[PDB]
Formats: C-alpha cells, structure tokens, sequence
C-alpha cells in the first residue's frame, strides 16, 4: 500500500519534563494509528508517522523541522507540538509550503488570530475557554461585583484583557483590578480594603501557596468570599517556604478550579464504537509504564480528525498525493475547506470548529477537604451549565455570594426600665397641684404662717412644668411613633427652661429679699417690697422669654441624626447592623448652651454662697427661710451632677435618660417635700 | 585568477512596515563594490551576497530562511533587516554555529547574550537615548521625573532600562503612567499629580493628539520640559490631520519648547574613513543608483549604516585572512571569527564603529530643542567618555533652567520693635514705682497713719505685683535675644512666676475684704497675727501644687501652627508656608480652661463681697473704699481679657497688644489707686 506521511513534532527526550507529555500522548496516537489499520478507512493507502524529537527548545526544534523538511518524503500535514514558542514560529511559518498544524497541547489564546496563523488548528481547549464558563458560573448565583488577582505574566494579563471583552455587556462590576507582581499580601490588603466579595486570582502554581499563606493572616476567608482559581497544578500542589499546613488549610475552602475536562462523562458508543470506560481500560493497560498524561483524548481525537479530513477531501481528489509537492496551494485550499467544516462526535465529545477551536468541556472541582473532587461540567457548544448538586459543600448553610449589605436603625431603650419611671411620673404631678390646694387651703382659712401668697405657688408651678418636661422628654425621643416630635424638642426645651427659671427664681427672690433684710439695720417690712421682689423674679423670667427668641434665631435646632457605625453581626448573616441616634442640637449651638448653662450657674451659685451666711438669720417678717437652704445646697449639688452625667453621655441613650429621670424626679419633689415636711407636721399635731 | 567566491546570505525588507530594502541594497552594492576594488581588503578571496526579499514578515521570511540555508554553497555570515526577522534568526542561528550582524534592529530586548550569543548589530539599539537622557537630568539637578508611554514592546523595554539607570543617579521617578490610544486620561493622571518634567515614548500620529489633549488641558508653559524622540519629520506637528480638533498654530504654540534626542546617521565631521570618502560623496552616490528620490524612499537615514556594516565583517574576515572549507558542524572557524569580531574599533561613515559587550555599537545623540517653530542643534554626547559638548542655544524662559518644585519655610514675625519697647518701659516704670513704694512701706514700720498692723498683706501684694511686672516681659518675640531655641524653658519659667506672683498678690488683696466682711456679720479678734495671713497664703500656696501636677503630667511643647496657605508669592514658584509657634502642652485647652475657671472662681467671690462689705468700720477701717474700687477695676479688667487672649493666635496687634495692656494697666492703675490717700495725707 502506498503511504500517506504525517510528522508528529514531540518531546521524547529523559531531560526535558515535556517528554513526559510526550511518552504519554505515544500510547494513545499509537492506539487510533492500529484501529486505523484495523478498519478499510481509506482506498487503498495506509498512514505513516514520523517522530521527531523537538525538546521545545526553538533553535533545536527549527533544525529537526528543517531536517524533517529536506529529508523526509512529500508530508502533507504537520501534527504536534506542545512549547507555545516552538508552535507559535511553525504556525506562523506554515503558510509557505501550505500544509496544516493540528496541535493537542498549544493553550497560548495568541493563536486565536487567523490574520496571524491561517492555517493552524487545535483541539484542546485554550485558557479563553474558561471566562464565558465564568461567566454561566456567575449568572447561576446572580452576581455583580467581582474582584480580580492577576499575576503579570504576558498569559495571565491576556486573560484579563479577554475577561472583560466577555463580560461586556452584562450586570458586572470590575472593581479592585489588582495586578501584583510578587507582592500579594498587598494585593489582599487593597482586595480587603475594597471588601470584594469574590476572588477571581490568576497566578501560576508557586505563587499560590504564597497567596494562601499572607491571605491566611488577613483572614481574608470564611463564609463570605469564594475563590476562582486556575485548578490545573498538579495533584497535592499544596506541599510546596516557612509557613504551616495549619495556615494553608483553612483558606481553601469555596475553593473553584476551573480546567478543561480529559474525556466524556457518559457511557456512550463514541466513533470507535467503544466506551470513553473501555477506552480508558485499553489506555492504562496499553503500556503499564507511563504516568498517564491528560492530553491523550485529544491526542486520540486528533487522528480521527485528520483522517475524517482526507476522506472528506479524497472526492475532490478523484474530481481530479501523486499531484502535491510542498509548493501547490490550491489542494491545500482544498484541505482546509474539508478540514473547516469537521464535525462529528469523539471522546471528547462533539468536535466543531469556530475558527480554529473547539468547544470543550469546562470542569469544575472543589477542594473538599482532602482532594478536589470535581462539581461541575459546561458545554460550550450548548451553553449549558450542569451542576451536581448534594456534593459541592459550604462552611456556611447558604452558599455565601455575601457583598457587603448593610442594615441601620434607631437606638432603642429599655423598656421595663422606661415603664417604672412611667409610672413615677404621675405621683409627683398630683401630690404637686394637691399641695397647691394645700396652700390655697391656707389662703381659704387665713392664717400666713409664710410668705407671700404667689411664691409657693411659683414653687408648684416650677415643679409641675418639670415633672411634665421629664416625661414628655423621651416619650418624643426613643417612641416614634410621633415621628416629627423632633422639631417638638424645641417645643419643649422651652417649658423645661421656664420650669426651671420659675422654681429657682422663687427660690432666690426670696432668700435674697431674706439677705436685703438681715443686712439692713433699722427695719423692712412691706408688702410692696414683696410685690417688687416678684416682678423682680419676672424681669429675669422675661429676660429668659428674651433668651427663647433667641434660641429660635440662633439655631431651628432641628431634626439631626448622628449615625454610629460599628457594624458587628448578632447572627452570622452578612447584613451588618449600624444604630443612629437622634440629636435635637445643631452642632454650632454649643456658644448658645454654653452661655445659657452659663447663665443658670450664675443665678444659681448665688443662692449656693448665700446659704453659707444666712444659716442662723432666723427672720419672722416671712416666717420661712430656716430648711431653704438646705433645700437649695441639695438641689444645687444635683443639678450639676446631673448636667454633668447628661453631657457625659447619649453613648447610650438609656442610662443618660434614666439619670435624669431620677434627678428630676429627686429635685422637682425634694423641694416640696423639705420645704413642708415640717410644716404640715406642726400644723397637724 | 585566484578568487574564491565567499557568499553571504542577506534580506532585504523592500516594502511593509519598514521599507528599508529600497536603500540598504544600493547601499550593499556599493560596499561590496568597494571591499571588491581594493585587493587589500581580498587577498584570495571574493565576497559574494545572496538575499530575498521579506517584508518584515517572519511567516515569508523563515521560508527564505530555509531556502537559502539549506541549499548551496554554504554560507556563513547572515544580514537580517527588519527587527522581528532578526529576532527569529539570532535565536536561531545557534545550531548552525553562525554570526549574524543586523544593520536596523532597535530592539532592546536583543541585548541578551544568553538566547543570542553570537549576533551584533551596527545599528546602536533604543536604549542609548537614556544615558544621554541621564546626563541631561545630571546637568541640571533635576530629582522629580514623570514618564508617559504607548502601551508597546520597544518602550516598556526602554523605560525599566531607565529606571535601573536612573536609580544610580540617585533620581526618583515618581508617576510612571501608560496608554494605548487614549490620551484623555495620562494626562488627566499627570495634571492631578503636576510633574514638572515629563518624558514620553510614542510614535508621530498619537503625538498629534497627546499634544492636542496637553494644549487643551494647558500643562505646557513655563515649569514644564518634554523629552521626547527625535525620529519625526521636521514638518510633523504642520500636516492637516482632523482626528483631532486643535488648531495648527495652537499646536505650535502647544509644542514650543522641548528638547529632542535623535541618534547620527553619518559623519559630523567632513573627515575620511578607512573607505576613503565623505558624507557627501556618499549622498551623491546614493542619489545616483536609487532611482527613487531620498526624500521619497525608506530606510535611506538607516543607509549609510549599511556601508560600515560590510565593512567591519570584512576587515574582520580579513584579519583573520583555513576559511574557505567552512561546514556548520565544525566550531573553531566560529570562535576565530567571533574573536576577531569582538574587538573591533574603527573609524567608519558613522563615525568610530566598537561594539560593546552584548553585540550593540555605540554611537553619538545629536540633543536639540524646538526654537520657536524650527528644530535646532543644542549639542552632542558620547556615552563611552562623558565628553558632553555645546553650543549654547537653548533658549528658556528666563534663561535658567526650570526645575522641581521646592518650598520655604517662613516664620511668622512678631513685632519685637519700638511697640515692644514701650511695653517694657512701662514695665520698668511699673518695677521700679512698686519695688520703692514696697521698700517705703517696709521703712514706714515704726508707727505711720496706718498703724503697725495692717499693711503687712499689703507688703506681700507689693511683691506680688512686683513679681506679675517681672513676669510679664518673658513672654518672648519670634527669636529676639541672645540665646533662643529655649522656648519652652522660658514659657515654663514665665507661666510659672506669674502665676506664684498672681496668686500671692490678688490672695493677699482678697483676704482683707473677706476678713472685714467676717467681722463685720460678726454680729475684732485677728486671733493670731499670722493666722489669717498664713491660711490665706496655704490657700495661694494651694495652686503651686496645681502647677506642680501641670508640670508632672505634660509639662511643656513647643507647636508648630501653619496657619496660612503656601506661595502667596507672585513671581517665584517657592511656596511660602508662614508657620508660627506659641509655647503649648499635649492637652492644654481644657486644663487652661479650668485654671481660668478657677481664679474666675475666686474674682467673682471677691467681687461680690466687695458689694457685700461696701460700709462697715472697723480697726482697719481707713482701706476699704479703695480696696474695694481696685478690685472692681481689676476683676473687670481679667474678665475682659481672659477671652481675647485666650482664643487669639494673630499676635501682631491684637494678642500681645490686649495681653500687656491688661497687665500693666492693671498693676499700674491699683497701686497708683491704692497708694493715693496714705501718703499724700500722711505729709499733707
Ligand atoms: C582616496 O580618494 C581620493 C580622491 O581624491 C580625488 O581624486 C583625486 C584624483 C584627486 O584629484 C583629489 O584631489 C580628489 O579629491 C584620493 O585623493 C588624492 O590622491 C592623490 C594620489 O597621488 C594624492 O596625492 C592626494 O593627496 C589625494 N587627495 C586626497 C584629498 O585624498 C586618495 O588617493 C584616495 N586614498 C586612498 C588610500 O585610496
Ligand atoms: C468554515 O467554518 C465556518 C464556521 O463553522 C462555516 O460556517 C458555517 O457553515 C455551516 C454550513 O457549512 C452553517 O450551517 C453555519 O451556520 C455556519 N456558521 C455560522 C456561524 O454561520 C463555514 O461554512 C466553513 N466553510 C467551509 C468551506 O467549510
Ligand atoms: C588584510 O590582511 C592582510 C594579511 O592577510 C594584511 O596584510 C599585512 O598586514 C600587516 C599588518 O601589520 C602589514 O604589516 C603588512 O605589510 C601587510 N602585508 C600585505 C602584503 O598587505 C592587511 O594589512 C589587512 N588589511 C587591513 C588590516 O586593512
Ligand atoms: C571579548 O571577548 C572576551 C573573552 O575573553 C570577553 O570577556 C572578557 O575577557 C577578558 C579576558 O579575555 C577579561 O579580562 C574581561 O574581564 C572579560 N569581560 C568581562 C565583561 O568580564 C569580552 O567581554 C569581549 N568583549 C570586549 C569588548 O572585550
Ligand atoms: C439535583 O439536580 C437534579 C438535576 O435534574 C434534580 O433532578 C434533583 O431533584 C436535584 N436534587 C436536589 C436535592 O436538589
Ligand atoms: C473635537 O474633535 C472632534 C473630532 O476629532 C470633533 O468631533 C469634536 O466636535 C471636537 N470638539 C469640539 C469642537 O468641541
């Protein structure tokens, strides 16, 4: 039988590591060239290959291409190599003598041009294979926001240049585009500081356990980011430093690696005839010396495909290898009609060609713990993602896809806390307009056993105007269900002031008209002089309506919001919490409570100098002014405590309430109760 | 006879993307007519030359490549064109035990010995713009330098080059930027982050637009210097092109001002090589066999490299003169011929031809600048002998040479001039009127007006004073006296003694009041004479342990406040940063606060027993009236002042102003009060 020559371009050498690629594709061509002989196939010819050993060294496998050319006979295809230099140079040579390069092992994308290489095929899926399987991966769990790791190196940078060429178009978000050298761990810094939610790395083999091991002390792992990571390193890649097994382990899970998949997943009759199990079977016990290589299904497809291409072509022969030498064109032409239009169903599957690739099968695996069990296929030819469900795992329940969503609220308080003082705030409001009617029982069965017929009155009113300021004070902040009461604040800061003017201005005209006496020396009692002390406390008190105008234009003082921003998380879910607190002030206020707080410590250390004198001025013109003063040093002390505490809080909106609920509720009754705990006690003996 | 045909394979790119084969092949003709003219260069021998054509395609030219290898006679010496052919046959030629010598490779990445042992090039490679470029960066001291390139091979080749050269020279290069064909956002980059000089590496038609985009964004002008290549026409920034909307005179404008770094193609001088001819001889002879025109061909400034390019390989196969039965197998003809290759050094066309260690000959940069619309020569360079000439027509802005941003620190002046002056001789008047009357009234001590009990507190409030108008001159100015950078030290002592002398005089004037305030709602013991003295001066003595925890805790700091905005000034670019200083603490502000709260404390007490005891009588009863009138000047006099001095930092005329005229005034005008009734009516 006439021959029909065909050169396979190999490494088949002991030193280069790609002869161990070599001695493993061997079997399987060697496989399909006798069932080639088995079957007719052909009429009458039989194939031949020549092996010539390259080493993917350039000049070395120029000169034996050179030696291959001008010693061997008429070839008419060129068949093999695995280095992409020494593919690259032949495939941009071969249209000079017109023949065609089906390669098993070029995964370089730079041959994806055609205005480059014409006249160049391959069957194994190239790296560009992976990012529309990104893509079907990442509509799958709806995400927008990724974050890629790119090591640069002229293929993991084309990759990424071809990453965004597929996404455009889609609900994706690019954005930390981090492109290190060797330096990753400020790669994870900018990764974490940008919080991306998945890792897309691209990094060669060495480098990884280097990326795990600074991204183990980030933590930048867990149940909120997923890893997509080029998985075709060898088996335990993880053995290859300082670190610890114990700083590499715990990372690694969520761990994707997507590579091109060796044979079919059925048990199915290919164009053999056989099973890719059988198959398998006569592969492994062919030789029985080799580490098998995961090349061997191309390699067993490919001769099946140039075969089916010159059975295709030999109709167009006989319209018509004895009229070809290296320098016709026009069969070749021929060849590549015939050979562009292949498809059938191999071991790999169904083999078509869009410009000068096939679309193989994408799989996915997962590190469980101990291996990296495989999780999914992908066809491209079909767009197709399958899953295999009950076997991927998580740490967490749900699959995290976890951006970073956030949660806010209002601060809340206690409310079995708030309910008593509820409760408290009642009494002192009817025990206050009772012993007004105490007073005015005094003034309906005349006997003034004090002063002037106003001033307890004051007193009462200073202390109902109180007790209704503390409890409408945070039934308007922390229950919103008066939502605007905000702007109430204002509306009731106000009362609380007058409240406060009023109980101590008839506190302080009485003690200090008590002073006007005691210092005189011949005589003082007048009744007018009583009339001129109280229009002396509302010259003050119109003088304090002067200041309220003047807190409406000095501020609206109006609804702020100070937004506290820890965000912890009570149960594990990803929608961190932030709390806000409402501010009633204006920031640019603190001039204005500075000198009002100003204004009340002036009037009011008056009275507090005033009690170290007056304490043995037994005067009974007004048949008063004896437990005053220790009223006024009892309530002055607590006043500026509880200004203190209040300043040196809303940290926590609760106890700052509470503590001022408990000094008001001490003050604005601690004055009615000293100043007739013993008064009703001797008029009712 | 006796003339062995020696043949030489070459290639000639005539068209593609770089159509040197139009002149390059005259030229090799010319140069093997010469070596063939003169039997000094042949002996026995004849240089014969076979090329094909390649396009600068290495799919064409790897066929070529195998067609003239392998077929006969054998060849030896190798003539690649174009860059990427070259690349492919120098990592080729190895297995072949051949010399290749390129005439037009720029590639800096061909410098490698390792992939490419045996191959030369007499065109000088891309990277000899940068130490030209380096010295010109030396010549001027210039440290911040912003790089811009097209994203391309034979630039990020050139620029790491630069940078592990310029890292030497000890400058930084700081914003090292790139591009595609966008020009948009580099320079969006550059004006954000304002360089001064800036390098760019691109090719003519982006040129015209990165300028377009650098007059829209206006970053040419007065502080900023391009470097750029040197390769365009000398028409390049006329010719109408309307990808970009920029006017051809408002690129002229844009482009004014930049210096250029070519390379020679020829002999400045008018001398002769070994060849025996000139420059213009040469150019004669050109436009006599290219029957195009030179202003039309390609590679006709790359021409004359070709000549000296046969020329070195023939005097290298001369000297070397056992030639003629070279095979590929056999090595030691390669080693003789690379031996005799490595060490030459002539003068050629283009000047002295040496190769260096790599396989790259050196060469001259021919510097020049765009002068006002028309390029112009500045000067040359050899890098082999730092012989860096002129000629001295570089125009500038001013005629110096604008350079990196720089800064100067100002401090901010204080006024320590006559207006200082009449405050310390108030000071001085006020020293010497209190420490006489103190020393009058310690010699009044037998009997006076009033009587021997008495004034003592007044005696210690003298000294108080005293010490308040000793401490108030210590306060400083922005470094005027001899012996400064203290300034801490003397803040200290001065705060220090004030505060003791404030402490002892108003404690020692406010005790008097309290006490005839006691005695009068008494209702005359003066128990022990030193008692109340004594108490009161525990209660002054008091805030001396307040100093004490002031000076444990954080004692001293002497901040820097940069108070105003650099460069005010309107004709240099050196910014003014005006900083002043006042002396500090770590947290001072609330403790300064407090102190202030607390002798407020004490004024206000002795203010409202001043109106307390306004009328009483008692055995001291010839002080009251004035005591309580200087203390209602004092008070108002601290209360008005404690804010104005407390929240101001302008010192000019209002801070230090305010401050002393509160002092001085005060201890002036009450001893001047106080001291009145008792002498004038004790000699009156
Ligand atoms: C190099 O070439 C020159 C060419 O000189 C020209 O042609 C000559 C005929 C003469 O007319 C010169 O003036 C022209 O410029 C040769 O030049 C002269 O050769 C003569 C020989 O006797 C000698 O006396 C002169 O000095 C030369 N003049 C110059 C300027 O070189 C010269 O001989 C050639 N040299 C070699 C080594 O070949
Ligand atoms: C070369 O390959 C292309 C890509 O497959 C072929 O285009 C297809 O041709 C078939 C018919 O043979 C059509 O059914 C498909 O729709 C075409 N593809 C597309 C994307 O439209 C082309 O026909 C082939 N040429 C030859 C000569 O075989
Ligand atoms: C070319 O080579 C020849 C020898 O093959 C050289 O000829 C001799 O060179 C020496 C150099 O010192 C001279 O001293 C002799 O006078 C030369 N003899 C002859 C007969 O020429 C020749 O010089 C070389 N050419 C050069 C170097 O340009
Ligand atoms: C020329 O060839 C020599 C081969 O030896 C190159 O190496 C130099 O060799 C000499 C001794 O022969 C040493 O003294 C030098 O130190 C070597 N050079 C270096 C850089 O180490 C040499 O580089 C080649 N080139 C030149 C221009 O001489
Ligand atoms: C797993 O996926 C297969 C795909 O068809 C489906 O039939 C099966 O019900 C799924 N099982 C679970 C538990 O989701
Ligand atoms: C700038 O030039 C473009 C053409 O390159 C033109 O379309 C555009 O209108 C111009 N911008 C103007 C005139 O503002």
């Amino acid at each position: 039988s006439p021959p029909l020559s065909i050169m396979g371009l190999m490494p088949l050498t002991k030193e280069v590591a790609k002869g161990s690629i070599g001695r493993g594709v061997l079997p399987a061509v060697e496989l399909a060239i006798e069932q080639i002989r088995n079957e007719s196939l052909l009429r009458p010819y039989f194939l031949d290959l020549r092996l010539y050993d390259t080493e993917c060294d350039n000049a070395k496998g120029l000169k034996a291409f050179y030696d291959a050319i001008k010693y061997g006979p008429n070839h008419l295809m060129v068949f093999g190599g695995v280095c992409p230099s020494v593919t690259s140079i032949i495939a941009e040579s071969l249209q000079g003598w017109n023949l065609v390069q089906l390669s098993f092992a070029a995964t370089t994308p730079v041959l994806a041009d055609k205005k480059k290489y014409p006249y160049f095929f391959r069957t194994v899926p190239s790296d560009n294979a992976v990012n529309p399987a990104i893509l079907k991966l990442l509509k799958h769990y709806q995400w927008k926001r990724v974050g890629t790791l790119t090591q640069d190196v002229q293929r993991f940078s084309e990759v990424r240049n071809d990453l965004t060429g597929v996404l455009y178009g889609e609900d994706i978000e690019i954005s930390d585009t981090e492109s290190f050298s060797n330096d990753p761990c400020t790669s994870v810094k900018k990764l974490k500081g940008n919080d991306v939610r998945i890792i897309l790395g691209q990094f060669d083999q060495n480098m990884a356990a280097k990326v795990f091991c600074c991204a183990y002390e980030e933590n930048m792992y867990g149940s909120k980011y997923q890893w997509i990571i080029p998985g075709w390193y060898e088996p335990s890649w993880w053995e290859q430093s300082r670190c610890l097994r114990k700083n590499l382990l715990a990372a690694m899970e969520g761990y994707i690696g997507v590579d091109f998949e060796p044979l079919s997943s059925k048990q199915i009759k290919t164009i053999s005839g056989k099973t890719p199990q059988q198959y398998e079977r006569e592969y492994n016990n062919k030789r029985s010396g080799v580490g098998p290589s995961k090349f061997h299904g191309y390699a067993y497809d490919g001769i099946w495909v140039i075969a089916k291409t010159l059975q295709r072509a030999m109709e167009t022969l006989h319209a018509s290898i004895q009229d070809f030498n290296y320098t016709d064109h026009t069969l070749g032409r021929i060849i590549l009609n015939a050979m562009n239009e292949t498809n059938f169903f191999g071991v790999t599957g169904q083999v078509v060609f869009r410009n000068g690739e096939r679309m193989g099968t994408i799989k996915f695996t997962q590190f469980q713990d101990s291996r990296e069990v495989k999780v999914g296929e992908y066809n491209a030819v079909a767009d197709t993602l399958e899953i295999i469900n009950d076997t991927i795992r998580f740490q967490g329940s749900e699959p995290p896809k976890d951006k970073t969503i956030i949660l806010e609220q209002l601060r809340k308080i206690s409310l079995p806390l708030y309910s008593i003082l509820s409760a408290l705030t009642i009494l002192g409001m009817i025990m206050a307009s009772a012993f007004l009617f105490f007073n005015i029982k005094n003034r309906n069965q005349k006997l003034i056993k004090m002063s002037s017929p106003y001033m307890n009155n004051l007193i009462i009113l200073g202390g109902m105007l109180s007790y209704a300021s503390i409890f409408l004070f945070g039934l308007d902040g922390s229950f919103v269900s008066e939502k605007t009461f905000e702007t109430l604040c204002t509306v009731r800061t106000w009362i609380l002031t007058v409240g406060y003017t009023t109980a101590f201005g008839a506190m302080f005209a009485k003690t200090w008209r008590v002073h006007a006496i005691f210092k005189n020396v011949k005589m003082k009692k007048k009744i007018i002089k009583d009339q001129k002390l109280l229009v002396i406390v509302g010259g003050m008190l119109l003088i304090d309506l002067c200041i309220l105008i003047c807190w409406q234009a000095v501020d609206p003082l109006r609804r702020t919001v100070e937004k506290y921003s820890m965000e912890p998380d009570p149960a594990g879910r990803d929608i961190s919490i932030r709390p806000l607190l409402e501010h009633c002030e204006n920031t640019h206020m603190t001039i204005w409570l500075g000198i009002v707080y100003a204004y009340k410590g002036l009037l009011m250390l008056f009275g507090c100098f005033l009690a170290w004198e007056t304490r043995n001025v037994s005067i009974p013109a007004l048949n008063d002014s004896k437990y005053i003063g220790m009223s006024v040093y009892n309530v002055g002390i607590m006043c500026i405590i509880g200004a203190a505490v209040s300043f040196l809080t809303r940290d926590q909106p609760n106890v700052q309430f509470c503590i001022v609920a408990l000094v008001i509720i001490f003050c604005s009754t601690i004055t009615l109760c000293l100043v007739f705990v013993p008064k009703l006690i001797t008029l009712r003996t | 006879s006796e003339r062995r045909a020696v043949y030489i394979g070459a290639l000639f790119p005539m068209s593609g993307g770089w159509p040197g084969g139009q002149a390059c092949q005259p030229a090799v003709e010319m140069a093997l007519e010469d070596v063939n003219s003169r039997r000094d260069i042949l002996p026995d021998y004849e240089l014969k030359l076979i090329h094909h054509d390649s396009k600068c395609d290495p799919g064409q030219a790897t066929k070529y490549l195998y067609e003239l290898l392998y077929n006969d006679p054998i060849k030896i010496i190798l003539m690649p064109g174009c860059s990427s052919v070259s690349t492919l046959v120098a990592e080729a030629a190895r297995m072949w035990n051949l010399i290749v010598l390129s005439y037009g490779s720029s590639s800096p990445a061909l410098s490698n010995r390792q992939r490419f042992p045996t191959f030369f090039r007499t065109h000088p490679s891309a990277t000899l713009h940068n130490p030209t470029r380096v010295k010109l960066f030396e010549k001027w001291g210039w440290k911040k330098i912003a790089t811009i390139q097209q994203t391309t091979e034979v630039f990020t080749s050139t620029l790491d080059d630069l940078e592990e050269r310029v890292k030497e020279a000890g400058i930084e290069i700081t914003f090292r930027q790139s591009f595609f064909s966008d020009p948009a956002v580099p320079v969006k980059n550059l004006k954000r982050q304002d360089a001064r000089i800036i390098v760019g590496l691109f090719y003519e038609t982006e040129a015209r637009k990165v300028f377009c985009e650098v007059y829209k964004e206006r970053l040419f002008g007065k502080k900023y210097v391009w470097f750029l290549i040197g390769w365009y026409a000398d028409n390049w920034f006329k010719i109408y092109d309307p990808s970009i909307n920029c006017t051809v005179d408002e690129m002229t404008e844009a482009v004014e001002g930049h210096i250029t770094t070519e390379i020679v193609m020829l002999n400045p001088a008018n001398t002769r090589s070994i060849s025996n001819m000139t420059s213009q001889e040469f150019v004669e002879k050109l436009t006599k066999r290219l029957k195009r025109h030179p202003e039309e061909t390609g590679g006709f400034q790359e021409a004359p490299l070709a000549y000296d390019a046969i020329w070195a390989l023939a005097l290298a196969l001369n000297k070397t003169s056992r030639l003629e039965d070279f095979n590929y197998n056999n090595q030691t003809i390669t080693d003789q011929i690379y031996r005799a290759m490595n060490s030459s050094s002539f003068e050629g066309v283009s000047g002295h031809v040496v190769f260096d260690a790599s396989g790259s000959r050196m060469a001259w940069t021919l510097i020049e600048q765009l002068q006002g619309g028309s390029y112009k020569k500045i000067g040359y360079y050899d890098s082999t002998k730092d012989d860096l000439s002129w000629s001295k027509t570089d125009k500038w802005i001013g005629g110096s040479p604008p350079a990196d941003q720089t800064l100067v620190i100002k401090t901010f002046r204080f006024l320590s001039q006559k207006l200082f002056i009449s405050v310390s001789v108030l000071s001085s008047l006020g020293i010497v009127l209190a420490v006489v009357c103190l020393s009058f009234n310690i010699y009044n001590s037998h009997v006076r007006y009033i009587q021997n009990s008495q004034p003592n507190l007044n005696n210690l409030t003298a000294v108080g004073c005293s010490l308040a108008l000793a401490a108030v001159f210590p306060l400083g100015l922005d470094g005027y006296h001899i012996g400064r950078n203290q300034f801490p030290f003397v803040c200290q002592a001065r705060l220090w003694l004030l505060g003791l002398g404030f402490s002892l005089g108003y404690g020692s004037m406010f005790t008097k009041i309290w006490w005839v305030h006691t005695v009068f709602t008494k209702k005359r013991k003066t128990l022990e004479p030193w008692k109340l003295y004594a108490t009161v001066g525990l209660l002054v003595g008091m805030d001396v342990l307040t100093l004490a925890i002031w000076q444990i805790v954080d004692p001293l700091h002497r901040t820097i406040e940069t108070f105003a905005k650099e460069e005010p000034k309107e004709d240099i670019d050196v910014s003014i940063l005006p900083q002043l200083e006042h002396c500090s603490s770590r947290k001072m502000n609330t403790w300064l606060g407090i102190f202030y709260g607390y002798k407020g404390l004490l004024l206000l007490l002795g203010i409202f027993l001043a109106y307390e005891t306004k009328s009483v009588s008692t055995e001291k009863i010839n002080d009251h009236r004035a005591v309580g009138m200087a203390i209602y000047n004092v008070a108002v006099l601290c209360l008005i002042t404690a804010p104005v001095t407390m929240i101001l930092s302008s010192q000019q005329d209002a801070a230090f102003a305010f401050a002393s005229l509160a002092i001085v005034f005060s201890s002036y005008i009450t001893l001047v009060v106080l001291f009145v009734p008792k002498m004038r009516r004790l000699i009156t």
